[PDB]
């Protein structure tokens, strides 16, 4: 029954991927007086099986890969990472609960930084490796902003535990108690994923299913970034004899926050690589470590330290 | 051995789409593009490394700032939060150091 | 006569200087432009649903040349080949023998499409309304020999759209 | 008679040409304020 | 007249062996460079046949014009400004040979 | 027979899918590439097709050669198509892409983009009405739906 409930959490999260391509090229169509895919399937619902067809049936090109072995390792390891950060979050009951499973969720994106840097390297592409060491610049200022974010928020929760955060929020959304670290933590998930405005356009080499798998790696891990922002700040009630309802809205809250990404993504030009780290040194470490200090006081002196237990 | 299970399902999830992802799809017959790899022949610049040497250094104080949520709940919480409030300080001096001199250049 | 872009200095005053900061830090002037975009989201889409649907023209459009005919039925070209001269692309090629009735009537009027460039000189130059630019667009193709049009293929075209042809320069001729 | 298209009589109405962009939000020192109402609400 | 850079032929031969120099020892690297299949003999017997076609010149202005535009195709070369077809070009391949003799003429066709 | 009709199924999906999801490079060239952003602006919306304008050659499965091929773009017309993955067609925008157009008698104008590429589909026009391009778009998926690939390797 332990392997259906993780089938049950692998393959749904698949399907909304695939979906969600569908829903960001409608919304940003939309928000450009457009009409997102309307002609495959009623409402381009069939768009996604057309795309997936299509590729896994397009010639796939070698890009001389100085390493195959790796070239391959790096695709595998961004999905099965993917998948993993999702077990720890407690949608109200998480698969897996972990006594430390932020901390999971860190070290899980920490790993996920690895298949950047190999794919570039094994692509024997200058071009290649200059932008993904320019990945590896960006995703190197999120992880530090977003781990004090997480300490800081984490020091009302009371632990580590994910799911000790519906209780923490059980009366008030954690977001009315630390708004500024919202906002930084809300634009750090998007330097994470690389959504824009912190893309760098103009991992390219993959040819179809490589390129397919590492796209849905990418856009499961923007779902499971708005989930963990949902869960940090946008608490949800959980009746314990009914969870659906927790579930529901949850659920409601990441599509909410996923749709933002996408509302962000045609809203502001692309950032400057100067400029975005010129953001994630000069201007978020700063404040994140002024509100760390600060949220380290607060509870000693208004003399609500969280439960240990 | 349940999350021992979860990473076996995932990592033997995503290597069966690697396979059916690199070997299955080039199975399908497409001519052949006769195109040589024309290749005929290193910016090393600090403006990366610096990046990575100081993310290194402030991470390695993160890990110090870890403990912090269960270092709440100890008696002696002016001593603690005393330390605390050193280590961001140190952090804060070593971001202030790095912006007052040739640093943060990125 | 002349307006000052940007050239605006900034005042000092601390509500000023506190607002200019309420934006920096709050990012207001982002939220502003998400807002923006928000709006252009539940406006009306301008997609029109093709070919179901058609894009608006008028009926000065030029497309598909077209050879047309008297009412009687007669071909209204009668080789002048001032059309072949104005042609600013060289696409029309004329040859004319006299027909064993005794008129000028062509024996060869090719223009190869892929050479033309859709002017409107040869139906604004044509003395007997002969050649004249119909409304089809849409008649792609897909062999480079198919855009090169025989006489025999302008007289079918001109016998296709003749009703829309005629029509249109009913409703033009005056402004012509 | 003599049909162009010409304007109207009286001439068309006029037309907007300069920049419209609007004033909307609060102060700088009300919404500062209110941001730390909503602080010091969840602080409580 | 003014001379472009030579006023002399014997200074104009000067420009020319040194304008030699420079491409007898590109030729090699082009190969590299380009992944030519002609070998570095075949290159540079095409430089010295290209040299050698503008060996009837007396005037010094136009052996300097025609070393300002030699310069400015191993310019062209060495930046690799060209493409592989553009050096390709100059070994004429894939044009027929025609021939010289009249009776090879005639039946060829109303060449004069 | 049951093969046949398997395979025939088979290459109708694949078919489907193709056509369906259509991802075109925009090789724009010269006035023809402004009708094509007309194409993909609000009032025809290629992306309503599944036509998704693919930045990336090595990503995309049409190239619409729009505008005027120059005797020094075509080296670099040729590469890129070759650079394309299978399978790769080419529409044609434009009578100076047919066949140079205005620029035929050009000292420096290909005489065509069929001789420096196969061209699938030719578009009319100087340049091109919006509609016409998408019409040839939709006569080339109209084309990818009659393809039999796996029907004729069955039948081999
Ligand atoms: C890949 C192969 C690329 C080959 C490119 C070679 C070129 O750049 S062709 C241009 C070369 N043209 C010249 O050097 C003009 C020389 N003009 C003359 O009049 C000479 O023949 C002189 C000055 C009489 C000297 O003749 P000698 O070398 O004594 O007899
Ligand atoms: S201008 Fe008119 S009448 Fe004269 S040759 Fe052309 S089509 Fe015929
Ligand atoms: S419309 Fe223009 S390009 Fe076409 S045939 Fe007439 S003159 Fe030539
Ligand atoms: S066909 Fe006409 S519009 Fe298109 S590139 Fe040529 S001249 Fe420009």
């Amino acid at each position: 029954m332990f392997m259906i409930n993780i089938l049950s959490l692998i393959i749904p999260i698949l399907l909304a991927v695939a979906f969600l391509t569908l829903v960001e090229r409608k919304v940003l169509g939309y928000m450009q007086l457009r009409k997102g895919p309307n002609v495959v399937g009623p409402y381009g619902l069939l768009q996604p099986i057309a795309d997936a067809l299509k590729l896994f049936t397009k010639e796939p090109l070698r890009p001389a890969t100085s390493s195959i072995s790796m070239f391959i390792i790096a695709p595998i390891l961004a999905l099965s990472l993917a998948l993993t950060m999702w077990v720890p979050l407690p949608m109200p009951y998480p698969l897996i609960n972990m006594n430390l499973g932020v901390l999971f969720m860190l070290a899980m994106s920490s790993l996920a930084v690895y298949s950047i840097l190999w794919s570039g390297w094994a692509s024997n592409s200058k071009y290649a490796l200059i932008g993904a060491l320019r990945a590896v610049a960006q995703t190197i200022s999120y992880e530090v902003t977003l781990a004090i974010i997480l300490l800081s928020v984490l020091l009302m929760n009371g632990s580590y535990t994910l799911s000790t955060l519906i209780t923490t929020q059980e009366h008030i959304w954690m977001i009315f108690t630390s708004w500024p670290l919202a906002m930084m933590w809300f634009i750090s998930t998007l330097a994470e994923t690389n959504r824009a405005p912190f893309d760098l356009t103009e991992n390219v080499e993959y040819a179809a299913g490589p390129f397919a798998m590492f796209f849905m790696a990418e856009y499961a891990n923007i779902i499971m970034m708005n989930a963990f922002t949902a869960i940090l700040f946008l608490g949800a009630s959980h009746d314990p004899h009914t969870p659906e309802l927790y579930t529901i809205n949850f659920v409601l809250k990441t599509l909410a926050l996923t749709i933002t990404f996408l509302w962000i993504r045609a809203s502001y030009p692309r950032f400057r690589y100067d400029q975005l780290m010129h953001l994630l040194w000069k201007s978020f470490l700063p404040l994140t470590l002024a509100l760390c200090m600060w949220h380290i006081s607060l509870p000693i002196m208004t003399a609500s330290i969280p439960p240990q237990s | 051995m349940n999350i021992m299970l979860t990473l076996l399902t995932n990592v033997t999830l995503a290597s069966l789409l690697v396979l059916i992802a690199f070997w299955l799809p080039q199975l399908n017959a497409y001519s052949e593009k006769t195109s040589p790899y024309e290749c005929g022949f290193l910016p090393f610049s600090m403006k990366f490394f610096l990046v990575a040497i100081t993310f290194l250094l402030f991470d390695l104080e993160i890990a110090l700032l870890l403990p912090l949520p269960w270092a709440s709940q100890t008696n002696n919480l002016k001593t603690m939060l005393t330390m605390a409030l050193f280590l961001l300080i140190l952090l804060a001096a070593s971001l202030a150091y790095e912006w007052t001199q040739k640093g943060l250049e990125w | 006569t002349y307006k000052f872009v940007n050239m605006r200095e900034p005042s000092m005053d601390m509500k000023s200087v506190t607002d200019r900061a309420a934006q920096t830090l709050l990012w207001t002037e982002l939220v502003r432009g998400l807002g923006m975009t928000l709006s252009y989201l539940f406006r009306e889409p301008a997609t029109i649903n093709y070919p179901f649907e058609k894009g608006p023209l008028s009926p000065r459009f030029r497309g598909e040349h077209a050879l047309r005919r008297y009412p009687s039925g007669e071909e209204r070209c009668i080789a002048c080949k001032l059309c072949e001269a104005v042609c600013p692309a060289q696409a029309i090629t004329i040859e004319a023998e006299p027909r064993a009735d005794g008129s000028r009537r062509t024996t060869r009027y090719d223009i190869d499409m892929t050479k033309c460039i859709y002017c409107g000189f040869c139906q604004e130059a044509c003395p007997v309304d002969a050649i004249v630019e119909g409304p089809n667009f849409e008649f792609s193709t897909e062999t480079h020999e198919e855009l090169l049009y025989n006489k025999e293929k302008l007289l079918n075209n001109g016998d296709k759209w003749e009703a829309e042809i005629a029509a249109n320069i009913q409703a033009d001729y005056l402004y012509r | 008679k003599v049909k162009q298209d010409m304007p109207p009589p009286g001439g068309y109405g006029p037309i907007d040409y300069k920049r419209n962009l609007p004033r909307r939000g609060l102060s700088g020192y009300s919404m500062f304020a209110v941001g730390i109402g909503t602080l010091l609400f969840g602080y409580w | 007249v003014k001379p472009i850079f030579s006023r002399d032929m014997n200074e104009a031969k000067r420009r020319v062996r040194e304008l030699y120099r420079a491409w007898y020892r590109e030729v090699p690297n082009t190969v590299h460079l380009f992944q030519l299949d002609i070998s570095v003999k075949q290159g540079r017997d095409k430089v010295r046949e290209m040299f050698m076609k503008n060996a009837h010149v007396t005037d010094p202005r136009v052996v300097d014009l025609l070393v300002i535009k030699g310069k400015m195709e191993l310019e062209e070369t060495i930046n690799v400004w060209k493409q592989r077809t553009h050096i390709m070009r100059f070994f004429h391949e894939t044009e027929a040979p025609r021939p010289t003799d009249f009776l090879s003429k005639f039946y060829v066709g109303h060449d004069p | 027979s049951r093969g046949e009709y398997v395979v025939a199924k088979l290459d109708d999906l694949v078919n489907w899918a193709r056509r369906s999801s259509l991802w075109p490079m925009t090789f724009g060239l010269a006035c023809c590439a402004v009708e094509m952003m007309h194409m993909a602006a609000p009032r025809y919306d290629m992306d309503r097709f599944g036509v998704v304008f693919r930045a990336s050659p090595r990503q995309s499965d049409v190239m619409i050669v729009a505008g005027t091929l120059t005797n020094k773009m075509a080296p670099a017309l040729r590469k890129v198509y070759d650079q394309m993955p299978e399978p790769r067609y080419v529409v044609s925008m434009g009578s100076c892409a047919n066949g140079g157009g205005y620029y035929h008698y050009s000292y420096s104008v290909v005489r065509g983009c069929d001789r420096i590429v196969p061209v699938d589909i030719y578009v009319p026009g100087c340049p091109p009405t919006a509609e016409a391009l998408l019409y040839g778009i939709l006569q080339l998926q109209r084309k990818i739906k009659r393809e039999k690939r796996l029907r004729i390797w069955y039948r081999r």
